[PDB]
RNA sequence: AAAGGGAAGCGCUUGUGACCAGACUUGCGCCCGGCGGAUCAUCCGGUGUUCUCACCGGUGCACUCCGCCGGGCUCAGGCCAG
RNA sequence: CGGGACCGAGGACCGCGCUCUGCAAGGAUGCUGGCGUAAUGGUCACCAGCGACCCGUCUUGAAACACGGACCAAGGAGUCAAGGUUUUGCGCGAGUGUUUGGGUGUAAAACCCGCACGCGUAAUGAAAGUGAACGUAGGUGAGAGCUUCGGCGCAUCAUCGAC
């Protein structure tokens, strides 16, 4: 026998998605493939981020994307793994380039409105392949009622 | 045709794993029940008693499924059924199913002649 | 096949869903110079000598 | 579904004041804040005065026509005169529409 | 697009009609099916560029998928017979296979098959006579 | 443009008239959103049982 | 058919008796000889294709292809062993 | 330098080497004999050597006691509803929810419609009532990622401020 005080640990963390949609598991291959063969971070992040579930992706929205194009961010690209929602307080929609996973319909429409431009994050694979030039965003995690009442 | 190459077929136990009293009471059928009373003898591994089956048994992965020819069997209900083992003669071998009257078995083993696949029950029904 | 595209901009309250995927030919995407041009060099092979 | 349980599994190893006859519709004053103000505007006007297309007129809401009692004063707003009709305003909103120009009309 | 050779795999991977699972393996019924066998590389109603071989009366009849007919399956199919030196014909199948990128991957598989029905298209010998054995069999 | 889809009389021939591919045809194809509402869907036409 | 000197039953392993499943029966390839046929190579036309590859009709005039039958040879073939 | 035992995993080449025409160097080949069938192998019954308490159940720390079991077949015990809560998948998203109802139908399906309403979008107070920007929605220290290599800094945490 061997003496083993100390217990050999699994895994914790998600190595796969547990959704069945189709499109992100072709999204989660390409990714496998860039954070394979490339040494940048970013598809390493998104790979695993592209893995979360929905509580660990909450939505972004259009003014928190400006707030965070400020200070030399304007012409970088956005990169978000939630939904991009539409924020009516924010009256004057900036102009900016925006990578997400899916956009609502108002904000879509506003970024091109305001003359940005919207991409899926297969096109930001192929403009982007190292994310050079990137912004990348997270959403509000605790704020969230369950959380709130922990 | 004679199956592909292989590595010799271990079968680390050849007996099957009895259900414990099964042998002393006839309404217990001898299919493997684990014991999970808290002082079971064969739960317990006692020496003497029987084996429990477990995954230290299992055979090789390059083995497994493998007839002692060497063959794996495929289950098939007709010609058509028996046409897919076309490019499998080497490693696949057909097993009629027992629902399978006398003259689609004629035409399914005249068949299998052609293709060259060996048909595991093949003498049934003539 | 007239009356469809009518159909579908009748129901109201409901558009036709964005893809979360703009170009599906996953091997076009990967197979591009844009991607292919940035890659680091293989790593190995898809089979392994045994070393020892 | 009944095939997914843990059953199917474990088969085998088994203050204050009293208020009497209350109203709610007595209480009834639903409040917007400022910074909500111009998403009552309908989109193509909004973004004409927003742009700047509408320097003659100025619009006028109507916030118990939207389902308004109340105008509540987070948030700031752009400098563009509005008429708000309201039943209800806080001090903040009065002042900030009155920086942003406006005027808040009292109405029944 | 919505629509590619992945996405109809990712779709129809789990189960489609052409499927035969057992427990020795999961085969195919696909006409386009090369070895008949369930993968990404052999589903060739799957794949935009696909090759299948069928016996004929007397020789092979290969089908190949044309690219530019993908919506229109009464055109679809480029189909030549091989009825002539079992070598042409394999030389004719590694050509379409190999020779202007349409599947290289395919060739020793869609070779092989030729050979496999060419082979079966063969008169068949007479088995021996089946030997008794023992003592309740012999007597 | 859009395509375009061949128009065929009662004999199967083409008529020579073509219509455009309405939008629906470019919609996403998403089999696990189909099973969902197909599992609901099956079973609204249920008589109820009991003893 | 068998066992039985105050229980039987069961586990590991031989043995005896009885009863059985496979495997094997030959394959592929060269060199000769004898048959039976020209869907041998090239060229021409038509058609289809993956646009350079094929199919169909004419040309083979038998040191070329394709089957069959007799010999010979190499290799690979089942079980247990030295 | 002898004598003996057990084993032969892998399956084109690639490597480290050496005594370098080649080798004992990233895992067994070569030669030969008998037999080609119940001979090997397997199943069943029995003898032989060794091994081996009758199963749940209860109790406590555990045994013992106690209780159930003559045998076989068939039933035979964590289910449904409402309301919460956390997590997973999906749709839409500052909104969301067609199905009380109406329209329609190939008629308990499917499809379509909208007023109200529910929940959310604002809280606090017993109540009357009042009601959320000094600042690029603040400062400081961390912080993935990005960077024009000066910095910008997500989520989140700690602390000091503002309403």
């Amino acid at each position: 026998g061997i003496d083993l005080r100390w217990k050999h640990v699994r895994s914790s963390h998600r190595k796969a998605p547990k959704s069945d949609n189709v499109y992100l598991k072709l999204l989660v291959k390409l990714y496998r493939f860039l954070a394979r063969r490339t040494e940048a971070p970013f598809n390493k992040v998104v790979l695993r981020r592209l893995f979360m579930s929905r509580i660990n992706r909450p939505p972004v929205s259009l003014s928190r994307i400006a707030r965070n194009l400020k200070n030399g961010n304007e012409k970088k690209t956005v990169v978000v793994v939630a939904t991009v929602t539409d924020d009516n307080r924010l009256l004057q929609v900036p102009k900016m380039e925006v990578a997400a996973l899916r956009f609502t319909a108002k904000a879509r429409a506003r970024i091109e409105a305001a003359g940005g431009r919207t991409l899926t994050l297969d096109q930001l694979a192929l403009e982007k392949p190292t994310g050079a030039n990137t912004l990348l965003l997270r959403g509000p995690k605790n704020a969230r009622e369950a959380v709130k009442h922990f | 045709v004679a199956a592909k190459k292989h590595v010799p077929i271990v079968k680390k136990r050849t007996k099957r794993f009895m259900r414990h009293q099964s042998d002393r009471f006839k309404c217990l059928d001898s299919a493997w029940r684990k014991p999970k009373g808290i002082d079971n003898r064969v739960r317990r591994r006692f020496k003497g008693n029987l084996a429990m089956p477990s995954i230290g048994y299992g055979s090789n992965k390059k083995t497994k499924h493998m007839m002692p020819s060497g063959h794996k069997a495929f289950l098939v209900h007709n010609v058509k059924d028996v046409e897919l083992l076309l490019m499998h003669n080497r490693t696949y071998a057909a097993e009629i199913a027992h629902n399978v009257s006398s003259r689609k078995r004629i035409d399914i083993i005249t068949r299998a002649k052609q293709l060259g696949v060996k048909v595991t029950n093949a003498k049934a029904k003539v | 096949i007239k009356q469809l595209d009518a159909v579908y901009e009748s129901k109201k309250g409901f558009f036709l869903p964005a893809n979360i995927v703009s170009q599906a030919d996953l091997s076009r995407l990967i197979n591009s110079t844009e991607i292919q041009s940035v890659l680091r060099a293989p790593k190995g092979e898809a089979r392994t000598k045994r070393a020892c | 579904p009944t095939r997914f349980s843990k059953t199917r599994k474990h088969r085998g190893h088994v203050v204050g004041m009293r208020h009497f006859h209350l109203l709610r519709n007595h209480y009834w004053r639903p409040s917007i804040n400022i910074d909500k103000l111009w998403s009552l505007v309908p989109s193509d006007v909004r973004e004409q005065y927003l742009s700047g297309q509408k320097k003659d007129t100025a619009p006028v809401i109507d916030l118990l026509s939207h389902g308004y009692a109340k105008l509540l004063g987070k948030g700031r707003l752009p400098e563009i005169p509005v008429v708000v009709r309201a039943r209800y305003v806080s001090a903040e909103a009065e002042r900030k529409v009155k920086e942003a120009g406006g005027v808040v009309e009292l109405v029944a | 697009s919505n629509v590619s050779a992945d996405l109809i795999w990712e779709v129809s991977r789990n189960y489609n009609s052409f499927l035969v699972k057992q427990r020795t393996g999961t085969f195919s019924r696909d006409a386009l099916n090369l070895t008949n066998q369930h993968s990404r590389k052999h589903a060739g109603f799957v794949n935009d560029k696909a090759l299948g071989i069928v016996p004929a009366e007397k020789g092979v009849k290969v089908i190949a998928k044309k690219v530019k007919a993908a919506n229109k399956p009464a055109s679809s199919l480029y189909t030549v017979t091989y009825k002539s030196t079992a070598r042409k014909a394999y030389k004719a199948i590694a050509s379409q296979a190999a020779k202007h990128g349409y599947r290289a991957d395919l060739r020793q598989a869609a070779v092989a098959r030729a050979s496999a029905i060419l082979r079966s298209q063969r008169p068949v010998k007479p088995e021996p006579p089946k030997k008794l054995r023992g003592a309740a069999a012999r007597r | 443009s859009r395509p375009t889809v061949t128009v065929f009389g009662a004999d199967g021939k083409p008529t020579g008239a073509t219509e455009v591919l309405p939008k629906v045809f470019s919609a996403p194809i998403r089999p696990d959103i189909v099973k969902h509402v197909h599992t609901g869907m099956a079973k609204n036409k249920r008589q109820p049982y009991a003893v």
